[PDB]
RNA sequence: AGACGGACCAGAGCGAAAGCAUUUGCCAAGAAUGUUUUCAUUAAUCAAGAACGAAAGUCGGAGGUUCGAAGACGAUCAGAUACCGUCGUAGUUCCGACCAUAAACGAUGCCGACUGGCGAUGCGGCGGCGUUAUUCCCAUGACCCGCCGGGCAGCUUCCGGGAAACCAAAGUCUUUGGGUUCCGGGGGGAGUAUGGUUGCAAAGCUGAAACUUAAAGGAAUUGACGGAAGGGCACCACCAGGA
RNA sequence: UCAAAGUUUGAGCUC
């Protein structure tokens, strides 16, 4: 995965991670 | 080099450039020992005695040497103080 | 490692210019790095002259000219074999060569 | 066996006459042949082989192996060489690089530290010496200290009969043709250091070709 | 193709700058004399050496070569620098002198000479060559 | 040389210094030889003060007479322009030639069969000869060199300000050179002249030489 | 803005003796400086210098021999007691025999071995040797 | 109707930096120069704090010519949801509101000193035969030959340095200290997590650990490869053809 | 005045 991917690929993460603790919450 | 008791130690005492007052090396390849020729004033023939001026390398190969060399004539009298 | 000194451009005081496209490509270049051609050309060049001189009405009736200024891109450059590879150390004699061609 | 010399400096020294290339050394000039070291000093000489590494560059024949050696050689007193040569078998290339050596061999000037009674036996002053990445400083050390430093510098100090002196180094050490020609560079800037000693001006003695211009010249064309 | 090796030229060369005079342009003839005075084994050794050395010693007989010392060259060197015109061009009746080196004699000691001009000034500042 | 009357030059010198054109330098200047300019022309060109040209030739005199075997002394011309010059000089002096082609590792390579080891050089052209000079560091060797006012002062130790370009200028500073080594020795009179004429050290085009041949014809 | 005239002087008395020039002229004349001067001077390492007087901060012209291997200075001006002299002169110079260095004192401007001699320790200006 | 002001356009200029080019007018400023102008230490660098800051993105209007993310279809292709094409949305334009990120590169912090040349150039200033317009002289304009200050760059060398590539600076270093900020200490894990703060959102900023792992990289040499170019050869290559 | 050209036993290379 080129530098490209790793940081939109750990956006798009980001975004998983926000909704799931907020479903928590 | 010498103790108390006075002693020279060093084997060969090494010559040192005239015109720099540095000491020139066992391996310096572009040094000299340049003779000129002595004359008799009247006669213009050769007298007998040299006038050795020594000269380091690096100077030379600055390249400042034959102006500094031209200043040991004109300033020992060599070339004519007008010139 | 520094490939060429300056980086295939021009830009030692300046700081930006504008970009053109190009005419074999569309590919964006800016103007000082973009190469730059003031071809001024006779309409008939040479063969088409002496066969298009036969064309013409009067002896000797002067030709007028197309003056165009041409920019192209870089690999479009080396395709069309406008300019060679040189060496590193030919690399710096940046005189272009007399006018025999 | 018998060296019949060419050149003007291997004509006089034939003969007998110039009693050593201490006198040489004052006058910088080149010793190109060796058969003159071998007719003075050639019996307290020592010789000491330091590696055998092998270089190799690819070809499509696998790689050409060709060893490359490394040589000190050198009398306790003053006088050290430095030979290195690199061939495809040893016994031209370990004599080659002895004979190189023997050709380099420069002398190590010796002070007094401290008290100056007595004989010199340490280094002058700090100096120091490099090559490439390396660097190696040398350090004036009291009497009966020892050589303070790496089996490698040790080792020839003593050949040149160094018994006192304290080192400090610095770099990647591992290139060894470095670590030696940058500290021969040191114990060579030594005689080129320029102490209040030498305020004294020079007398110019007269050089050798002028002494015996007609000999050469009598002997060979 | 019939070339020559480097045994072949240096052969040729040796020959011809040895012995010029006994050689000549004509391959069997010469051939006679390379036969006689050089023992070649192979009779094509001895007959390419001779057709070698046949056709330059043309190119001598045609003129004079670069890069070889031939004595005779020697010998019209020493008799051309002997040479000597009826007067050297140095030797003129009148020299001319610009009015700078006209200012430095006569501030110098050499102040009036027979046989000077101090010549006009040169007019029309165009010395610099073009730039671009 | 210094404070002599007796060595100084001539009228008849003098006007050939000028007919040669010695005080006419070149068009560029280095900061290096600046003491020997006298002054700028309208047309720019530099000239040089021919007193004191004289002065290093009395200096060359002093040098070639300290070097007391005269067949270590070495003269080197690649260019035609000083090749008959050189052959003259050691014809006079009794010195050793080089006249062309200077090969490369003569002075270091022992093998090379052309090891000569002279003790003074006397060069004509420093970037003709530029191989010399390299040689020249590696070997103790000091130097005389015809300079003019471009040629650069790397490793020379004695240079002769003169018009180094022009063909009469340079033969006739041999011409001069070997006179005054034989003067001051004793060998000849200053009250006549030498016989040698300055032509003879003369470069000849081919035209001329076709010209020549066929006056002769 | 310029701090250290002194600082600025010797280093172009040491970018000079490296390429063996012959004088020197240096811009901003100080009464340390020329203290200094005049202690190397009495005891031989150079000639005679020439101060050049403007209604102003002077200049001078420094006539340089060729004995001078370097001429350093340390800023800044530490304190230095008589325990800290011998590591000082240790570490600061070539070897126990010669080379100097130069501390300006209560007492004045003088060498550290008649700073041993008189009894007397103090703020280290510079060195050479 | 709205973009855009070609060619003139340079290894040229100005700007704190991004950058800045249709005509004319108004407003104020400034580097640099000449100066026997006034004051007489008023200065340099800086956590905290602040102004500006290309493109895309966002919110409102205004405007909507071209191009053109997205999207559709038509083509090649084993597949192409791409490279080719026809259309074509947001955006691209202006005003007003946010934002503070680029290889934001000279990948080179600011002041201050010293040590080699060489020619060219831009500005201000000075000096100096003569040409050439004002025409009828002066004093100006265009040339011309120089000197001075600093300025964008260039070339140059055994200055010396540097692992080398290279640099009159990347110099004045074991002969190590002119002044002062920022910032790095094996690779990955990771600019992630957790916390804090800002923002409408996009995201920015500060910023860990576990665990794993003996190597990761730079410059330069010789090969090998090249759907990169230049040279040269061969009917087991081609060309011309034949079984 | 540019459509394309992918792979290769696990069964042993080397100072
Ligand atoms: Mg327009
Ligand atoms: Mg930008
Ligand atoms: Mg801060
Ligand atoms: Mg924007
Ligand atoms: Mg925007
Ligand atoms: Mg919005
Ligand atoms: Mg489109
Ligand atoms: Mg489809
Ligand atoms: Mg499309
Ligand atoms: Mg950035
Ligand atoms: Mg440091
Ligand atoms: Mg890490
Ligand atoms: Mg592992
Ligand atoms: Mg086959
Ligand atoms: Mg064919
Ligand atoms: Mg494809
Ligand atoms: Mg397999
Ligand atoms: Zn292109």
């Amino acid at each position: 995965m080129r530098a490209k991917w790793r940081k939109k690929r750990m956006r798009r993460l980001k975004r998983k991670r926000r909704k799931m603790r907020q479903r928590s919450k | 080099m010498q103790n108390d008791a006075g002693e020279f130690v060093d084997l060969y005492v090494p010559r040192k450039c005239s015109a720099s007052n540095r000491i020139i090396g066992a391996k310096d390849h572009a040094s000299i020992q340049m003779n000129v020729a002595e004359v008799d004033k009247v006669t213009g023939r050769f007298n007998g005695q040299f006038k050795t001026y020594a000269i380091c390398g690096a100077i030379r190969r600055m390249g400042e040497s034959d102006d500094s060399i031209l200043r040991l004539a004109k300033a020992d009298g060599i070339v004519s103080k007008n010139f | 490692t520094k490939k060429r000194r300056n980086n295939g451009r021009a830009k030692k005081g300046r700081g930006h210019v504008q970009p053109i496209r190009c005419t074999n490509c569309a590919r964006c270049v800016p103007k000082d790095k973009a190469i730059k051609k003031f071809v001024i050309r006779n309409i008939v060049e040479a063969a088409a002259v002496r066969d298009i001189s036969e064309a013409s009405v009067f002896d000797a009736y002067v030709l007028p000219k197309l003056y165009v200024k041409l920019h192209y891109c870089v690999s479009c450059a080396i395709h069309s074999k406008v300019v060679r590879n040189r060496s590193r150390e030919a690399r710096k004699d940046r005189t272009p060569p007399p006018r025999f061609r | 066996k018998e060296w019949l010399p060419v050149t003007k400096l291997g004509r006089l020294v034939k003969d007998m006459k110039i009693k050593s290339l201490e006198e040489i050394y004052l006058f910088s000039l080149p010793i190109k042949e060796s058969e003159i070291i071998d007719f003075f000093l050639g019996a307290s000489l020592k010789d000491e082989v330091l590696k055998i590494m092998p270089v190799q560059k690819q070809t499509r024949a696998g790689q050409r192996t060709r060893f490359k050696a490394f040589v000190a050689i050198g009398d306790y007193n003053g006088h050290v060489g430095l030979g290195v040569k690199c061939s495809k078998e040893v016994a031209t290339a370990i004599r080659g690089a002895i004979i190189l050596a023997k050709l380099s061999i420069v002398p190590v000037r010796r002070g007094y530290w401290g008290n100056k009674i007595g004989k010199p036996h340490t280094v002058p002053c700090k100096v120091t010496g490099r090559c490439g990445s390396v660097l190696v400083r040398l350090i004036p050390a009291p009497r009966g200290t020892g050589i303070v430093s790496a089996p490698v510098p040790k080792k020839l100090l003593m050949m040149a009969g160094i018994d006192d002196c304290y080192t400090s180094a610095r770099g990647c050490t591992a290139t060894l043709g470095n670590f030696a020609k940058a500290t021969f560079d040191a114990i060579s800037k030594t005689y080129s250091y320029l102490t209040p000693d030498l305020w004294k001006e020079t007398v110019f003695t007269k050089s050798p070709y002028q002494e015996f211009t007609d000999h050469l010249v009598k002997t060979h064309t | 193709g019939r070339v020559r090796t480097k045994t072949v030229k240096k052969a040729a060369r040796v020959i011809i700058e040895k012995y010029y005079t006994r050689l000549g342009n004509d391959f069997h003839t010469n051939k006679r004399v390379c036969e006689e005075i050089a023992i070649i084994p192979s009779k094509k050794l001895r007959n390419k050496i001779a057709g070698y050395v046949t056709h330059l010693m043309k190119r001598i007989q045609r003129g004079p070569v670069r890069g070889i010392s031939i004595k005779l060259q020697e010998e019209e060197r020493e008799r051309r620098d002997n040479y000597v015109p009826e007067v050297s061009a140095l030797d003129q009746e009148i020299i001319e002198v610009d009015p700078d080196t006209k200012e430095m004699l006569k501030l110098l000691d050499f102040g009036s000479l027979s046989n000077l001009q101090v010549t006009q000034p040169t007019v029309g500042m165009n010395f610099k060559t073009p730039r671009g | 040389s210094g404070a002599l009357d007796v060595l100084q030059m001539k009228e008849e010198d003098v006007l050939k210094f000028l007919a040669a054109g010695t005080h006419l330098g070149g068009t560029n200047l280095d900061f290096q030889m600046e003491q020997y300019i006298y002054k700028r022309k309208s047309d720019g060109i530099y000239i040089i003060n021919l007193k004191r040209t004289w002065e290093k030739l009395l200096l060359a005199a002093r040098a070639i007479v300290a070097i007391e075997n005269p067949a270590d002394v070495s003269v080197i011309s690649s260019r035609n322009t000083g090749q008959r010059a050189v052959l003259k000089f050691a014809a006079a002096t009794g010195a050793t030639p080089i006249a062309g082609r200077f090969t490369p590792g003569t002075f270091t390579n022992q093998i090379q069969t052309a090891f000569r080891e002279p003790r003074l050089l006397v060069v004509t052209d420093p970037r003709a000869d530029h191989q010399p000079l390299t040689e020249a560091s590696y070997v103790n060797l000091p130097t005389i060199a015809l300079c003019n006012t471009d040629s650069p002062l790397r490793y020379v130790d004695i240079a002769i300000p003169c018009n180094n370009k022009g063909a009469h200028s340079v033969g006739l500073m041999w011409w001069m050179l070997a006179r005054e080594v034989l003067r001051m020795r004793g060998t000849i009179s200053r009250e006549h002249p030498w016989e040698v004429m300055p032509d003879l050290y003369f470069y000849r085009d081919p035209e001329e030489i076709e010209k020549e041949e066929q006056a002769a014809a | 803005v310029r701090m250290n005239v002194l600082a600025d002087a010797l280093k172009s008395i040491n970018n000079a003796e490296k390429r063996g020039k012959r004088q020197v002229l240096i811009r901003p004349c100080s009464k340390v400086i020329v203290r200094f001067l005049t202690v190397m001077m009495k005891h031989g390492y150079i000639g005679e210098f020439e101060i050049i007087d403007d209604h102003r901060a002077g200049k001078i012209v420094v006539n340089l021999t060729g004995r001078l291997n370097k001429c350093g200075v340390i800023s800044p001006r530490f304190d230095v007691q008589l325990k800290d002299l011998e590591k000082w002169q240790n570490n600061l110079l070539p070897s126990r025999q010669f080379g100097f260095i130069v501390l300006t004192t209560s007492a004045g401007i003088m060498d550290h071995e008649e700073a041993r001699r008189k009894h007397t320790g103090g703020k280290i200006l510079g060195f050479f040797f």
